[PDB]
């Protein structure tokens, strides 16, 4: 497993994942990671992208998800199913996802993580996701649909 | 005397309007519980104090 | 029809009831009543019970809901199902009832109305309803369990 | 349709009709015509005939009733069935007509308007009707029996 | 519904289209929008394009037609039939178009909006349409034949 839930009082507020060799969790997610190897890591506060991050121990380096900036139009997978991606926007059907799903990764057809979900907006029949993605040059950027509520 | 008389009338108007307003407010609050319940006891004493 | 929806922006924002020749709707709900006869009635405010009230046209008085204060322990009926009445408190299963259900009537097993639902309490497994009903003397009272929120 | 009920408080208290390109409503019937296009036209008064009239919109001018002044002895019809025209007065069996049938036109065997009923008188066997009709020269006249009541 | 009729005197005199998550209606088409939610939004005017526009309701942001600026030689369709596109001009069979068709988009074989029709010219074999379209740079451009009458 590369995804580890964050729980404050035994309930899940969000998820952490190991992408590219770094541990990611949103700033607004409170609690401790069920995996003690990740919970003990001191994380840097990237308020620029609403993410906490830190270095994976060498004993945990093998449990790393590959990431890429290559996100052509098409469909991507995540823990709740399919994700439709078009016009630099990640969208899921209404009713798929909500509060507690923050920090989950979005994976392509080769198992590479293309985005990390911070929140989303309900847009009629489909829900747009606020995600942290890499641009065409591989530089991390934050995509936030208007009115997005952190999950 | 001119200032005194105006003060007396102003005090009376504010006090009488406030007194009646509270008494009208009393009847509205006192009677409403029985307006919304046609099948109610409606004690005779109620018709004498709150009306 | 005994219950009439209240429309604000085309959606139902509550329900108005006619009991004993009088029409009642939630005080906190804005919009028109979806009934040509009832939409023209100018109603009086009753801040004690968080509701507005008034008389209905002579043509409607003949088939209005029956008032009763007879509330023995047991189950009572309403639009979304059954209502349990115990310890002088009205409760329903969790997930049954929410925003937009304000003003709905609750009836006994004889078809008589016992309370108008203005709000409720979201508990762990059940919910308590904030309703206006009548006491043992047949005088109107407002029932607001601790934590009640208007619907 | 061609006949448009007039509603005051959500109930019909009369009917508007379109004859020869003019919308005729009783003057004593107060309320709004049950329409959207014909309700927006300003009406001229004809109180000597207890009627109001106006011009039919361009899109409605072709779908209107035609009328005739030819009233040979025999039977004429309207919404509630047969109407007898004898002794120069339109009459219906006792109880067939009544209040609310104000502005309802009377038709011949070809569906042409011969009169507009505004009221009536209850005689020994039939109810005499107060109507606006066209005389032997085709001029608008108010044809009323003695003691007619507005309907 | 994605294309909504516009009514002035009760009849339809054009369309308002929800394309790209925005409402597009011609300026020469006067009247209200059929949908209560689309009619309640204040719109901006773009006289250089003979169209008026405004942001859609939150729920309509997803339920919108996607548009494309790429319109290679070939055939396109709309509610009056097929549309042929050649020499940068939208030509339709004689008599296919007419008054009341303004505002309807022309669709490609993928269901994407290619152009918004505003008028046309009868050339004696086929009818050339005045459209609002996009050039090879994706910039909104009005494309009209000389002498076109607004529809």
């Amino acid at each position: 497993d590369k995804t580890f839930p964050i729980m404050l009082n035994g309930q899940v507020n969000g998820y952490a994942c190991v992408v590219g060799g770094r541990v990611f969790k949103p700033l607004h997610v409170e609690g401790r990671i069920d995996n003690e190897q990740l919970a003990a890591i001191k994380l840097k506060k990237a308020s620029i992208y609403d993410l906490e991050y830190g270095d994976v121990p060498q004993c945990m380096k093998s449990d790393t998800l590959q990431y890429t900036s290559d996100k052509p139009p098409g469909f991507y997978n995540w823990h709740h199913g399919a994700v439709q991606y078009e016009n630099n926007r990640f969208t899921v059907p209404r009713g798929v996802g909500g509060k507690g799903d923050s920090g989950r990764p979005i994976l392509d057809n080769k198992g590479r993580v293309v985005a990390i979900v911070l929140g989303g907006v309900n847009e009629g029949s489909r829900t747009a996701l606020s995600v942290v993605t890499w641009n065409q040059k591989g530089v991390t950027v934050k995509d936030t649909p208007e009115g997005s509520e952190p999950w | 005397t001119i200032i005194g008389l105006c003060t007396c009338v102003a005090i009376i108007m504010v006090s009488c309007v406030t007194s009646v307003w509270l008494l009208c407010r009393t009847r509205n609050l006192c009677i409403t519980p029985y307006k919304l319940a046609p099948n109610a006891q409606v004690p005779i004493l109620l018709a004498l104090l709150c009306c």
